[PDB]
């Protein structure tokens, strides 16, 4: 019977107010902290040295296929220490 | 069981939870956020 | 021919979500192109950034010492502008959140924040009685719209000619040019203070409102089209959709959708504001649509944002859009 | 037991049979299906001392100090004081 | 403002007795400007 | 030990003392610090000795203090002082601290 | 710059003054007693004498001081409608006002603030925020 | 002039090709993603 | 600068009934304007904020 | 009057009594504790006492957790739980009827009278003030 006055809730229910088929968000805290962008920026993750395109040199390219598809000049090898 | 005979009262802080802490309110001086402010910074 | 021509359907919204995040007065929207997240300036001094999806907060960019009165995305660059009752206009890097510019110059507190469509312009507006028109990069104030004689508190802009619209406590509207910073016209119908302006995504048309007739109108010349009629109370608010429905709040909570090419209004709604409210509370300072034309997104003095979507079933048998008739009078 | 002013300090001990029956019956009066009395003891209160010397957290333990405070909050009426969990923090000894 | 500047009188002589200790080059790292019409050294400015 | 209060109780019996005098006598703010810090060591004595935590206050706070009379007689801020002018026994014109 | 000022002299009055902590208080009030001088005129119709206009704030304020002072502000007949003007132009007011006693206890909780002024001011501004809820307990006991 | 009156920020940032281009947002059906996307917050 | 300024009770009078109108355009231009304006704009504007960084 | 005195961390509220009530008040105060030791109203537990300063106290705290039988036994089962609490808000909570009749007990029905009616009050600071029924008010020279 007594509502102790730390109780005591002067107002109604933020649902019986429309509580039924609308949605009651409460939303304090924020999410995804501040350094999160919101608008991500491009970023073109590189590890390693790559040529955009192939460098040019002395032997022509078709001579290197021909000689790795032709013949047994080809060798091939570890170089260790 | 013998102690708990002797004690005068009983379960009174039996259904103490809940509370209308969900519910937001548009009144800054009675929120429970500010019963908290003036329940820290006094006494 | 004039009784003849005022003689000439649409769905019923409602209550769908009610963010209660602010703690103070929300005064400002702006929805985010992409339709994914939106903006509300309130009196927190915080620019906060909630979900259009979900409602759920994301960040709470603070940098203001008064109310932030405006916001606006650019869609061309990665900002956020906003503005406020500082004489502050700040420019929000999206991708590092954090500012970048100030555009120092206005002498008092500024209301009024649009970004032009086309050439990288900002335009601004507030009590020092003028529109400035700034530099988004070179940081520097292009044009002193001088002319009104007090708060110019809305403006709207356009890419081609009325590229520029203010309104203003003189009860006045002028149409600008942006080239000359001088006005074309000077549309005068009103009889109270321009709480609203808002161009119709295709038509070429835009709508003045006010706590009086909430107008509506043409374009070069401006030329008088037709009266909205019915709404008693303090009009803050004149958001258009695509599929010709306006919404109108007021200061009452009164809330009245209307229809483009009658006059007709077909809804009228209260706020019902939050619990520990009062009932003077109840009000509506802005609100919009999405980008789509399918949502409306609120700002109320409740210090929450309501979200209304239209009922799926619709038809006219089950809803009933109120009675159009015809009578004397003009 | 002592009580300075507005502070109370008691000392508790317990055997086998009545530390069992004591936290089976607070257990019962309110279920622990998710077992979150671990989360919310301490307060970052002893961080102060060193993670040796600071209490250790054994479902058992924590159960028990937790349930003290239940008992003891109901032999005062709600009318005259309360209680609070943040304003307290009970040390259990015992083998661990 | 008076009032605060009579509150500071006995202050005043403090500096006196310790004068010599507080003026010199390793205390201040100042500008040593002469006191006028005598062969003094002011280090800092040390109204008082 | 002591306690996690009686530190931040103690920083602030300090603060309190730099903001009172505003403008008073550097005898004075010397007699008030001296009372805070018997009172603190008079009373915690075997703790206060045992922890860090207090005793990187009693050190930032009796600079704190140094510099309020530091500053009242000059605004460059010495790049050090002589220490018999503030330890120095009140009967050979110190402060006493 | 300083030779400019020394062939021409200083720009006409104005410039802008750019806010700071000094004048931030003065220029918050200056806007809301500029944004109820807009709500009035536009709440008062098409021809009822403009003499309420300044007199309407004289009440805006009272209430606020009424507030304050936690005295309750019956008013002898004034119009429902600027009752209402005047009662949520307080309440915003009052959020704005107990919203910074909040965050200026806890910029000396933690020890950032300094010169009385601060201490001074929100060691006010709580003591009334407590008087007002000390209030309430006690009113809220005989009726309860 | 002044101090904050000096060059700054001389470049704009035009918006990219992924991050919201205003011709990705013609192709873009925003009708279809509004929906769904409320769907899946109301499951939930 | 006035041709566009009002005179009658005309002025008052909606579109809809003007009485001597063939026909009322709600389409909004082109783009064969759009770029001429943004042009006519853009180029009036950087002679204007060239000008102001000289003095500045 | 009712007057906060500040400490950074938490307020405290301070009772500016009249001259005259309080040398009738500390009489009193005076009198009452010479006389409830005189005959032994308080047992040993009540304790800021005259004997111990709280450092002591800690001390023969700690002197008496190992002077009971067989403490530090956790061989079989046994288990210690030493608990420490604050009352939350017993200063606001308390009422005065319920105080008078309690009063009414210790001493003549005509001393008890004047606390329980010593506590009613009005409190004012500034603009405002209001009647304390509910609570105990600490500013009595007697309120320990």
């Amino acid at each position: 019977a007594v509502v102790l006055h730390e109780d005591k809730q002067y107002y109604p229910s933020a649902e019986e107010v429309y509580g039924s088929n609308v949605d009651i968000m409460v939303q304090e805290q924020d999410t995804q902290p501040l350094s999160q962008p919101i608008i991500e920026p491009i970023r073109h993750k590189r590890i390693a040295i790559e040529t955009t395109n192939v460098p040019d040199t002395v032997y022509k390219k078709e001579f290197l296929f021909g000689l790795l598809t032709g013949t047994d000049d080809v060798r091939s090898f570890i170089v260790a220490g | 069981r013998r102690w708990d005979e002797d004690v005068v009262f009983r379960n009174t802080h039996k259904g103490v939870d809940d509370t209308p802490r969900p519910g937001f309110v548009n009144d800054m001086l009675r929120s429970e956020f500010h019963k908290k402010f003036l329940a820290r910074f006094v006494d | 021919x004039x009784x003849x021509x005022x003689x000439x359907w649409h769905a019923p919204w409602t209550l769908m979500r009610v963010i209660s995040g602010h703690l103070g007065w929300v005064r400002c929207v702006d929805v985010e192109p992409g339709n994914q997240w939106f903006c509300t300036g309130a009196g927190d001094r915080t620019i906060k950034i909630w979900d259009l999806a979900s409602g759920v907060l994301k960040l709470t960019l603070t940098g203001h010492i008064a109310t932030v009165r405006g916001l606006a995305v650019s869609p061309r660059h990665p900002y956020l502008f906003s503005c406020g009752e500082d004489k502050m206009v700040k420019c929000w890097d999206l991708e590092t959140n954090k500012v970048i510019r100030h555009y120092h110059g206005h002498l008092s507190g500024v209301y009024a924040l649009k970004l032009h469509p086309t050439l990288d312009v900002l335009v601004t507006a507030g009590r020092d009685a003028v529109a400035r028109v700034w530099d988004m990069r070179t940081r520097q104030n292009v044009h002193v719209l001088s002319g009104h004689k007090s708060t110019v508190a809305s403006l709207a802009v356009q890419e081609f000619d009325p590229q520029v619209v203010t309104g203003s406590m003189d009860s006045t509207i002028r149409l600008w040019d942006l080239a000359a910073g001088k006005t074309l016209t000077t549309l005068t119908h009103h009889k109270k203070t321009v709480r609203a302006l808002s161009l119709h995504p295709d038509e070429f048309t835009f709508a003045s409102g006010s706590s009086d007739n909430i107008k509506h109108w043409k374009f070069p010349e401006g030329a008088f089209m037709g009266n909205f009629e019915g709404h008693n109370a303090i009009v803050n608010t004149l958001s258009i959709n695509s599929d010709n429905v306006m919404f109108s709040g007021a200061d009452n909570g009164s809330m009245c959708f209307w229809d483009w090419k009658s006059g007709h209004k077909y809804q009228e709604l209260q706020s019902v504001v939050q619990p520990g409210s009062l009932d003077s509370e109840a009000g509506i300072f802005a609100s919009s649509f999405d980008k789509t034309g399918l949502r409306l997104i609120t700002c109320e003095a409740d210090k929450s944002v309501k979200i209304y979507k239209q009922v799926d079933n619709a038809t006219p048998e089950t809803h009933p859009n109120l009675p159009w008739t015809p009578s004397n009078l003009r | 037991y002592t009580r300075y002013i507005d502070k109370v300090y008691i000392m508790f001990r317990f055997t086998d049979e009545e530390s069992r029956d004591l936290i089976q019956r607070f257990l019962n009066e309110n279920p622990d299906p998710t077992n979150s009395n671990v989360v919310n003891y301490s307060k970052g209160k002893k961080n102060c001392w060193p993670r040796d010397a600071r209490m250790r957290l054994m479902k058992h333990d924590v159960n028990l100090g937790r349930a003290v405070f239940w008992e003891i909050r109901n032999r005062l009426p709600r009318s005259l004081t309360t209680l609070e969990w943040e304003d307290t923090f009970p040390s259990v000894y015992s083998k661990d | 403002a008076q009032r605060s500047g009579l509150n500071q009188i006995p202050n005043r002589r403090f500096t006196l007795w310790w004068s010599p200790t507080i003026n010199r080059a390793n205390v201040y790292v100042g500008f040593q400007v002469q006191l006028d019409l005598t062969g003094i050294m002011m280090h800092g400015k040390i109204p008082t | 030990r002591v306690t996690e209060d009686g530190i931040n109780q103690f920083g602030n019996r300090i603060r309190q003392i730099l903001m009172s005098s505003g403008s008073t006598t550097f005898t004075k703010i010397a007699n008030k610090w001296n009372t805070a810090l018997i009172a603190l060591m008079t009373y915690y004595r075997e703790a206060a000795i045992s922890t860090p935590e207090l005793l990187d206050l009693l050190v930032k706070c009796e600079s704190k203090i140094q510099t309020r009379v530091k500053i009242s007689l000059n605004s460059k801020m010495p790049s050090r002082f002589p220490p018999a002018v503030f330890y120095s026994p009140k009967e050979l014109g110190g402060l006493g601290m | 710059n300083l030779l400019a000022r020394q062939f021409e002299g200083r720009h006409s009055t104005g410039v802008a003054k750019q806010i700071t902590k000094q004048r931030v208080d003065s220029h918050q009030d200056l806007e809301l007693r500029a944004a109820v001088m807009n709500d009035i005129l536009d709440m008062i119709p098409e021809g009822i004498r403009q003499g309420k206009s300044k007199t309407i704030l004289q009440h805006l304020s009272e209430a606020w001081r009424c507030w304050k002072a936690n005295i309750p502000w019956k008013v002898p007949g004034l119009p429902a409608p600027i009752e209402n003007m005047i009662l949520r132009y307080v309440k915003s007011k009052a959020d704005w006002w107990t919203s910074v006693a909040h965050f200026n206890r806890e910029r000396i909780r933690r020890g950032a603030t300094v010169d009385k002024t601060v201490a001074k001011k929100n060691l006010g501004r709580l003591t009334r925020l407590w008087l007002k809820a000390e209030q309430e307990r006690q009113h809220n006991y005989l009726k309860d | 002039t002044s101090s904050r009156a000096l060059p700054a920020h001389l470049k704009l940032k035009y918006r990219q090709e992924s991050q919201g281009t205003e011709e990705e947002v013609r192709k873009q059906d925003l009708r279809e993603a509004l929906l769904r996307a409320e769907a899946a917050h109301f499951a939930t | 600068h006035g041709e566009l300024v009002q005179a009658s009770f005309r002025d008052l009078i909606p579109l809809r009934a003007r009485l001597g109108v063939g026909e009322i355009s709600l389409e909004k231009p082109s783009d064969e304007q759009k770029q001429e304006v943004a042009n006519k704009t853009k180029l009036a504007l950087q002679k204007i904020l060239s000008k102001q960084i000289a003095q500045s | 009057g009712i007057e906060f005195m500040d400490m950074y961390s938490h307020l405290i509220p301070v009772y500016s009594v009249d001259p005259m009530e309080k040398i009738c008040d500390a009489y009193l105060d005076q009198y009452l504790w010479f006389e409830a030791d005189r005959r032994h109203l308080f047992p040993s537990w009540v304790k800021p006492s005259d004997s111990e300063p709280p450092p002591l106290l800690v001390y023969k705290w700690c002197q008496g957790i190992n002077n009971l039988t067989d403490v530090w036994e956790t061989s079989n089962g046994e288990c210690n739980v030493l608990m420490e609490t604050r009352l939350s808000k017993v200063f606001e909570k308390v009422d005065l009827t319920l105080l008078n009749r309690l009063m009414s007990l210790l001493m003549d029905t005509n001393l008890a009278s004047y606390a329980s009616a010593k506590n009613n009050v009005v409190l004012s600071y500034k603009d405002m003030s209001h009647t304390n029924s509910y609570g105990l008010v600490r500013g009595l020279q007697f309120s320990s």
